[PDB]
RNA sequence: GUGGCCUAUCGAUCCUUUAGUCCCUCGGAAUUUGAGGCUAGAGGUGCCAGAAAAGUUACCACAGGGAUAACUGGCUUGUGG
RNA sequence: UUUACUUAUUCAAUGAAGCGGAGCUGGAAUUCAUUUUCCACGUUCUAGCAUUCAAGGUCCCAUUCGGGGCUGAUCCGGGUU
RNA sequence: GUGAUUUCUGCCCAGUGCUCUGAAUGUCAAAGUGAAGAAAUUCAACCAAGCGCGGGUAAACGGCGGGAGUACUCUCUUAAGGUAGCCAAAUGCCUCGUCAUCUAAUUAGUGACGCGCAUGAAUGGAUUAACGAGAUUCCCACUGUCCCUAUCUAC
RNA sequence: CUUGUGACGGCCCGUGAAAAUCCACAGGAAGGAAUAGUUUUCAUGCCAGGUCGUACUGAUAACCGCAGCAGGUCUCCAAGG
RNA sequence: GAUGGGGAAGCUCCGUUUCAAAGGCCUGAUUUUAUGCAGGCCACCAUCGAAAGGGAAUCCGGUUAAGAUUCCGGAACCUGG
RNA sequence: UGGUGAACUAUGCCUGAAUAGGGUGAAGCCAGAGGAAACUCUGGUGGAGGCUCGUAGCGGUUCUGACGUGCAAAUCGAUCGUCGAAUUUGGGUAUAGGGGCGAAAGACUAAUCGAACCAUCUAGUAGCUGGUUCCUGCCGAAGUUUCCCUCAGGAUAGCAG
RNA sequence: UUGACCUCAAAUCAGGUAGGAGUACCCGCUGAACUUAAGCAUAUCAAUAAGCGGAGGAAAAGAAACCAACCGGGAUUGC
């Protein structure tokens, strides 16, 4: 469902409008704090160790 | 002044005579009579409108065929003399 | 409730455009066989003003190949075309200003006007005063060119759609001040029934969602979702992000 | 001894469901599922003899009411003087 | 899920005029035997002009007043693009 | 949406909306698939969008608190604690607020003050020349508005 | 003074109708003279011009406001101090 | 606002040049002759919509109880043939 | 439910028409002066502006004047706002009722608007108000019980014939 | 070249036919609400009123893909 949409409406597009655009919206900073969860998801378990 | 002198401006007539009706009904922009509905084919009539039926049916006029078609009938459409 | 403006602007009744003096669609020339395999020489005969439009037009002469006779054609002048200038439409078309080249055939960083989105509709893009294109990249195979709209958006259309060559006149308008609700009105009574325009939140709750209250104040929030339906779209459609930036 | 020492401690129709009879019916004739009946309970209406239910109107409307408020008057005089 | 195909369906233009394939004629081209290909394939100092089934060439007619065919203007498929 | 110019537009995305090209079994229709049954049928798996999870967004709707120490600091609470400005203002209940001025005398006016019931920044804040059949106060001129009434003309 | 017009100037993010109709130019189809023509965009001469409206008021009495209503209702001309 | 078309159970709706085989124009040729056959030209594409827009052409004098740029006398002009 | 209205008025379009006399004095330009130059000053010219005083015109602030069974179902008088444009207006034309149009008052849409008018459904319903037509004779009450979205009403028992 | 066939046209071609009216009754489509439920939404009003299409002296239906379960009846319509 996600896939149909980036064919219907951003088939043409290139890496910096589309960095632009997630920069724009706001969705980065969720794949970043997603990122960062992992590394405390991990960085606790080294603590109690 | 929506009254007595709004009234004094009225000169412009919205409907003039109609052609089958001769009702003055025949609206000027619309180019249609709001009593018999020309130039449409048939002729506007309602059946909540019994009383206007009433006024414009069949028999208010002449009938200068259908006075005669009850006698031609009785006779029998006979020909000749 | 009632039936609101917006709503009813789709009707056409009051809301049609006043195209009285407006002098012709102003279009390309049609791709017929000249301007595909070679090119064809016309005439600016004059430049004129068109009635609410922010650009003036060419009146370009072009000769019937077919038949004996002349076409006129109505061009959004570029900045630059003069009268009596001498216009080139067609694919071997050298490049300069107010030549009608398709866009395969021309380079990295030329800047065309008038340009049409599929080969054929005799001009689309950058057609108000001032506004431009540029062609940002070629793609041979899969016969495409990509181009820089006036929005800053990218598209990718077909490398045989044509352009005319330079900027539309008339840039700068909008950078001079109305000064006066006189001048807008002289602006739009050429264009269409658009102004003044009453604020809803000033209305009664029978003319609009904004309307009503015993302060003026929106109420609900001002930012309406795309699936919204006829009535309920007044405010900020769709919007992904509200506010003035710094 | 047919619940709580006595005086309070609780619930119709329709629908669903359970127990009993394993009985009656499915109407051209049978068998088996399914469904419908009979007798006795349960699921609940606290507005408790038991409608399924948010506001606003200073833009307002209708039928009425002195059975009913906002004046005066009348009885009373706490309070006031 | 990706990806062909076109005739259904859909969009657009035109007074449905130059579509596709092949061939000439030039240029590049390296040919490893003879041509593999690829580009072209009448117009750019200038606010003129461009029309009479087209002049010329050629073959007929029955010469005369002219008339017709081919070429000029390459073939093939009738898919308007 | 706000409403010329000038000068600025502080903090908050927890809520309600709006918006993501994120991540993917939690919710999860019809059709389709599988099992049981003699079949009606029952039961499961799978399961689109949207919800749910994760971000953004206040010139979107809106919101801008308490307890101690000595304006400032610490602590609790919260999404953040009213910033710049302004004020008994058309917004202040108490209130005829307090001080000054204006007058013989002022619940009026103006200038200040501010723990402001309940001021405040495009719900726009502050300022502002010119303009106004807008609202309010004072002064000069002027007068039957008044002391206090009288007289004349036409109808 | 009223009015017509000419050449100008200012203004615009406003640059301020369309068609019937008439004329000219380019072009050279065709028709053409010598005992004769060719021309009726030169002059004169001949015939016909159908249909419907046509009076009057246009307002403190002819229109609209229940009316012979101090109301309303478009426009042209405009003497002397 | 018809037609070609396309919707609508339908009264009817859309659309006005649209996915239409959409017509008439002049020269003449023939002088059984009527107007076909010799030809050649052209593709708008119904129609309605202004007594203030556009637009062929008339003035003076006289005349009635009541009409006149309309009648009478004189003097012009335009269109069609 | 089905029809009729933009002759008033709201708005857009098309085509026409109308608007004394003054005041202020914008760009552009000319001459003189000064300056070393940038450029400044003085005197003219010119005639700009959704400028201003003020007629016709358009409107309607106050007297809370007149009138208020009127001249008038909105008028009259004085005082006023505005008066070259976002001006005023004729005719043509477009938009029709949960619809139009609105510089926004729920305003206007034929003296009708917080949903026009006409006819029909329709003799709509009303526990609510009003009325209900001759005489005499005999008998003769109740405002209490129980239940009801019951409290201005019913059912039921009682009282009465 | 000529003659067929198929399909599609044009004629002020030869001859015809349809429209509109009426509409009490008839055959269909479409389709409410007032009202009742002592409120009201399913229901009711009502497969009605209004609207639209189409006939006749009647129309429609009609000679069983019927009713039955009996010792079986026998097109339709109406009481
Ligand atoms: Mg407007
Ligand atoms: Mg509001
Ligand atoms: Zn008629």
């Amino acid at each position: 469902g996600k896939l149909k949409k980036i064919q219907k409406k951003y088939a043409d597009q290139d890496e910096t409008e589309r960095l632009l655009r997630l920069e724009a919206l706001g969705t980065l900073k969720g794949i970043e704090k997603q990122q960062q969860r992992k590394k405390e998801e991990i960085m606790k378990r080294e603590v109690r160790e | 002044g929506k009254g007595t002198p709004s009234f004094g401006k009225r000169h412009n007539k919205s409907h003039t005579l109609c052609n089958r009706c001769g009702r003055r009904s025949f609206h000027v922009q619309k180019k249609t009579c709001s009593s018999c509905g020309y130039p449409a084919a048939k002729t506007r009539s309602y059946n909540w409108g019994a009383k206007a039926k009433r006024r414009h049916t069949t028999g208010t006029g002449r009938m200068r065929y259908l006075k005669h078609v009850s006698r031609r009938f009785k006779n029998g459409f006979q020909t000749g003399s | 409730g009632r039936v609101i403006r917006n709503q009813r602007k789709g009707a056409g009744s009051i809301f049609t455009s006043h195209t009285r003096l407006r002098q012709g669609a102003a279009k390309l020339r049609t791709l017929d066989y000249a301007e595909r395999h070679g090119y064809i020489r016309g005439i600016v005969k004059q430049i004129v003003h068109d009635s609410g439009r922010g650009a003036p037009l060419a009146k370009v002469v072009f000769r019937d190949p077919y038949k004996y006779r002349l076409r006129e054609e109505i061009f959004i002048a570029n900045e630059g075309v003069h009268t009596g200038q001498f216009i080139y439409a067609g694919k071997k078309a050298s490049l300069n200003v107010g030549n009608v080249l398709p866009l395969g055939s021309v380079p990295e960083g030329t800047i065309v006007s008038n340009v049409e989105e599929k080969p054929g509709d005799r001009g689309a893009l950058a057609r108000a005063s001032g506004n431009y294109v540029i062609i940002i990249g070629h793609n041979p195979d899969e016969n495409k060119t990509r181009v820089r709209l006036p929005s800053g958006a990218k598209k990718v259309i077909s490398s045989d759609a044509r352009g005319v060559i330079g900027v539309i006149a008339g840039g700068g308008r909008v950078d001079k001040p109305l000064l006066k609700a006189g001048r807008a009105f002289h602006k739009y009574r050429l264009k269409r029934n658009s102004w003044p325009k009453t604020r809803g939140v000033a209305m009664n709750p029978v003319d609009h969602p904004h309307g009503g209250g015993n302060h003026q104040h929106i109420g609900k929030a001002s930012t309406i979702s795309r699936g919204a339906v006829s009535g309920q779209k007044a405010g900020l459609i769709a919007a992904r992000r509200t506010g003035l930036l710094r």
